[PDB]
RNA sequence: UGUAACGGGGCUAAACCAUGCACCGAAGCUGCGGCAGCGACGCUUAUGCGUUGUUGGGUAGGGGAGCGUUCUGUAAGCCUGCGAAGGUGUGCUGUGAGGCAUGCUGGAGGUAUCAGAAGUGCGAAUGCUGACAUAAGUAACGAUAAAGCGGGUGAAAAGCCC
RNA sequence: CCCGGCGAGGGGAGUGAAAAAGAACCUGAAACCGUGUACGUACAAGCAGUGGGAGCACGCUUAGGCGUGUGACUGCGUACC
């Protein structure tokens, strides 16, 4: 706290309370008495528990009939008006589409739309697979993750 | 199985104790330390 | 005024006080 | 984070308040007063509901040594005439029919003085 | 007319047609109950003092309502040691309404 | 010389109890003039029983 | 007919006026100016002056006989305190509080 | 149901006469104390004065055993520093008779105003005659 | 300092001794109802369901289980101008921390559940800051060089001007 | 427009959804100070309550009597840290 180290009355003599500083925790405008840092919240999980954890998820998402598997997701051109067209034909709307590729027309249409969201097999997560409502797999992005996870 | 469906395993969350917010929490006025001793004083306490 | 105030108190204790009225030392 | 604790250190202070009305000056408008209040109201309603189960058998008591001594006999003969009658009449009934059916009192105190006899 | 009889582990002077909270009994909200352990009749000049209870007599209540009193608080506090308690208490009870009294 | 307790605002009261002012019972009336003054004082125009004491 | 005026921020303290306005309480207005104007304290002249705009207000915007009238509500409320700095000896200061007030009269026909 | 109590003003209060002639003054005083209570009376309640009226006669020809004509001794205090005083039982007979049956009685009674209020009830007289004929009072032998 | 060495009144028993029967008398014991803990036993556990005993004063202190607050996710969801938060009452409810509903004010935000993180709960620290009391309408109004009157101005003159 | 000192301040009128949003201006808690109503209180002694409890006033109501406010008298009772 921008102050002075100077006792703001002397110890005794004075009716008033012992003091040393203003700065002070218990004075208004001192200092905090416990104030933070900038501290790293990561946590470590092993390996094998993150692993535990997808095989989990991913036969809970099996057993609930979440789990959509196709054998292509393709939009022709990078349009969101298409990509709401086939997720209506499809009868979908709060969807997690996994693509064993890399399309740029396919992430283009589904920036704008924030039920749909489009990752590469290798960038996929828990939190996503279970806030998502259904999920859309390619068979080739089946067979990665697949091998991924042994 | 939702986000608001996951709850953790029993007794892996232990709360934790707080010292000095009432008599009702156990860990009261002085908080397991006793009285008047340097083991109750702040940074209190010898060494090994 | 609390800066009239800040008089007040800067030395309404910097006054120092005078002292014990009773010439005793309880000795 | 910051909890900012207004809200309810306000309704915490009013629900003693609110237990303290009718209390002279600071004990029903000062919290420091009232929550010092409140506790000795609640020591003294933990104590006087044993001292009225106290209190009403020592009315009870010096109302039956009223109307026996108006029939002609002592508390302590009639209650010992009452148990060698075998009569289980707690003294609540005995106090309410010494006030207001003092014929069955004094068939009471007959019953009880045959037991004696 | 009145009665005296013994319910809760405790007495009730009681004439028909009154409504009289007991302590709570195990039976429903419309049912009938007999109170055939009586200690005492008064019909006028006309009493008979139960010398254990009274042999021929009962009395006849129907149940009215089941309940829970008045909420009272105990508190408990020792001065000057540290210690405090809260407890709060309702007592459940049952009204009952005198059908009569069969002498 | 000080207090060792704060009186309350009953004691207060009963203090002020005393303190009221007490009205003035009844105004006299000039008999020339018919206005209205304090008994044996002038009148604001200068009258006083009726004659014109004091002119103005 | 209830007709108010007030003299808010009144340069006077509430107690040194209450004992003025608790002597025109419930009392015609003819005879609560007499005993205002026969009064010599300076809240008089403060209270005379609400109850006159009051009387006027009523019989201006309210089309009231002046007879009629009568003081039924009179109270005065506490005020902001400006506060000043007194210097004492030996270097020691008082804040005096320099008192402040809100006379209020209420006049009906009632 | 609730326990009965007595109310002031549904009670009835009865007038009694009792000669003092001759009586021990203490064993006097208790049934005095008794019958002004109220504890003679199935409607005794304790916050109630449900006793009776009683006029007290002869005062001056109360008994008591032993030497305590000569040696019971009735202190008081003026408020003043040396203020305290004293009187015998047979100074306090001659001079003031009445006193020494107030005292007992007032010693017997509670203390508080109801028991000051039962004592406005008892009315002593040194001789054998009183005024409260138009009360209709009738004789009680303690 | 005042009886003042029965608690007092008062007592010649209303004192003492002996014997006896009564009764009063505690939050003790019993009765009725309700809660919870630990053990048996049986079930067939939803791992708790009957019965059963027994236990339940408690500081330092150890252990166990919870309430509420702010924030993040759930939540581009839900509630909300047909009136949010907040403020003030009332009624109900839970063993408690507390909870719910609603009247008035207010006039735009609030947030279930299940998890997560804490600047997470104040009556005291001759605690810090602000506001308001108290004494109290009291003391005082600052050299004991001194004022009085007329007229004027003015809403108003002991204090201004002549 | 009016009272007022060609004041302060206020009552109206008017604006505005709203002026108990009027510049001492969102919401406006508490302490503190008041006005009004009900009850109690001037023979009465103490942590100011609690248990009982009369009366009075006020609401509901099938009068059934419950509530609510006050609280004469009375048993017990010497704050918190
Ligand atoms: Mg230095
Ligand atoms: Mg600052
Ligand atoms: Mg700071
Ligand atoms: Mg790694
Ligand atoms: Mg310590
Ligand atoms: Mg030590
Ligand atoms: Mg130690
Ligand atoms: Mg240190
Ligand atoms: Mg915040
Ligand atoms: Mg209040
Ligand atoms: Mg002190
Ligand atoms: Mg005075
Ligand atoms: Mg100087
Ligand atoms: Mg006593
Ligand atoms: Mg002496
Ligand atoms: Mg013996
Ligand atoms: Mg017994
Ligand atoms: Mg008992
Ligand atoms: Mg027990
Ligand atoms: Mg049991
Ligand atoms: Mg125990
Ligand atoms: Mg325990
Ligand atoms: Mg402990
Ligand atoms: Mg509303
Ligand atoms: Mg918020
Ligand atoms: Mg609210
Ligand atoms: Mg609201
Ligand atoms: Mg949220
Ligand atoms: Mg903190
Ligand atoms: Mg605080
Ligand atoms: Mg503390
Ligand atoms: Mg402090
Ligand atoms: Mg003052
Ligand atoms: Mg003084
Ligand atoms: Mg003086
Ligand atoms: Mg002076
Ligand atoms: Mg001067
Ligand atoms: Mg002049
Ligand atoms: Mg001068
Ligand atoms: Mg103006
Ligand atoms: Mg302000
Ligand atoms: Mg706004
Ligand atoms: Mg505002
Ligand atoms: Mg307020
Ligand atoms: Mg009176
Ligand atoms: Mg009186
Ligand atoms: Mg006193
Ligand atoms: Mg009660």
């Amino acid at each position: 706290v921008t102050g002075s180290g100077k006792k703001p009355w002397r110890q005794k003599g004075t009716g008033r309370a012992r003091s040393g500083s203003i700065k002070s925790p218990i004075w208004r405008s001192g200092g905090v008495t416990f104030a933070a840092r900038p501290q790293d919240h990561s946590q470590k999980v092993n390996k094998k528990m993150y692993r535990g954890a997808l095989k989990s998820i991913l036969s809970e998402l099996v057993r609930q009939d979440r789990l959509i598997v196709v054998e292509k997701f393709s939009v022709e051109a990078p349009k969101t008006k298409l990509l709401a067209q086939k997720l209506k034909d499809m009868a979908l709307e709060d969807v997690l589409i996994i693509t064993g590729e890399l399309d740029e027309n396919l992430f283009l249409a589904a920036r704008n739309l924030h039920k749909v969201d489009v990752r590469d097999a290798t960038g996929i997560d828990p939190v996503s697979l279970i806030a998502f409502d259904k999920v859309v797999m390619t068979a080739d992005a089946v067979k990665q993750v697949e091998e991924m996870l042994a | 199985m939702r986000l608001n469906t996951l709850s953790p395993a029993e007794g892996s969350k232990k709360a934790g104790k707080r010292l000095g917010r009432g008599i009702g929490s156990g860990l009261g006025k002085t908080g397991g330390r006793g009285h008047k001793g340097q083991k109750s004083r702040s940074g209190g306490g010898v060494r090994r | 005024m609390s800066g009239k105030m800040t008089g007040i108190v800067k030395w309404f204790n910097a006054d120092k006080g005078f002292g014990f009225i009773t010439p005793d030392d309880g000795s | 984070a910051r909890v900012k604790r207004g809200v309810i250190a306000r309704a915490r202070h009013k629900k003693i308040l609110k237990q303290a009305k009718g209390y002279y000056g600071a004990r029903s408008r000062v919290y420091r007063v009232a929550f010092q209040a409140v506790i000795k109201a609640g020591q003294y309603a933990y104590r006087d509901r044993r001292q009225r189960k106290r209190q009403f058998r020592q009315l009870w008591i010096a109302r039956i040594n009223a109307a026996a001594r108006q029939n002609g006999i002592s508390y302590s003969k009639f209650i010992n005439g009452l148990k060698k009658a075998s009569v289980e009449i707690d003294r609540k009934i005995l106090a309410d029919i010494a006030v207001f059916d003092k014929v069955a009192f004094t068939a009471l105190v007959e019953k009880a003085k045959a037991a004696l006899a | 007319m009145y009665a005296v009889f013994q319910s809760g582990g405790k007495q009730h002077r009681v004439s028909e047609g009154q409504t009289v909270r007991l302590e709570k009994l195990d039976i429903a909200t419309g049912e009938t109950v007999e109170f055939a352990e009586v200690l005492m009749i008064a019909n006028g000049e006309e009493v008979k003092i139960g010398v254990p209870f009274v042999d021929g007599g009962v009395i006849k209540a129907e149940v009215v309502a089941h309940g829970r009193g008045e909420k009272v608080k105990i508190v408990k506090f020792r001065r000057r040691k540290h210690y405090r308690k809260q407890q709060g208490h309702r007592q459940w009870f049952t009204d009952v309404k005198i059908t009569g009294i069969s002498a | 010389a000080v207090q060792q307790n704060k009186p309350t605002r009953s004691k207060r009261g009963m203090r002020r109890s005393h303190d009221a002012l007490t009205a003035v019972t009844s105004l006299s009336v000039d008999k020339t003039s018919g206005e209205k003054h304090l008994r044996h004082h002038i009148t604001a125009d200068g009258y006083y029983r009726g004659r014109k004491v004091i002119a103005k | 007919m209830e007709t108010i005026a007030k003299h808010r921020h009144a340069r006077s303290s509430a107690q040194k006026v209450r004992l003025v306005a608790d002597l025109i309480r419930g009392k015609k207005v003819s005879q609560a100016l007499d005993i205002l104007t026969y009064t010599n304290k300076k809240a008089a002249v403060l209270v005379k002056k609400v109850l006159e705009s009051a009387i006027a207000n009523a019989e201006h915007n309210d089309g009231a006989d002046i007879d009629d009238l009568k003081v039924t509500k009179i109270f005065v409320d506490e005020g902001p305190s400006m506060k000043r700095i007194m210097p004492r000896a030996k270097g020691r200061a008082d804040r005096i509080l320099k008192r402040t007030s809100h006379i209020t009269v209420v006049v009906s026909d009632r | 149901m609730k326990t009965f109590t007595a109310k002031p003003e549904t009670v009835k209060r009865d007038w009694y006469v009792v000669d003092a002639t001759g009586k021990t003054l203490g064993r006097l005083a208790t049934e005095l104390a008794r019958r002004l209570r109220g504890k003679h009376k199935a409607e005794y309640t304790p916050h109630v004065d449900t006793g009776d009226y009683i006029i007290v006669l002869n005062a001056d020809k109360v008994a008591v055993t032993g030497n305590k004509r000569t040696d019971k001794v009735y202190y008081h205090h003026t408020g003043h520093i040396g203020g305290i005083k004293q009187a015998t039982f047979e100074e306090m007979i001659a001079r003031r008779p009445e006193r020494v049956i107030e005292i007992a009685v007032k010693g017997m009674l509670p203390k508080g105003p109801l028991g000051r209020a039962m004592f406005r009830k008892l009315k002593v007289y040194a001789g054998n005659e009183h005024n409260h004929a138009a009360q209709q009072p009738q004789v009680l032998d303690i």
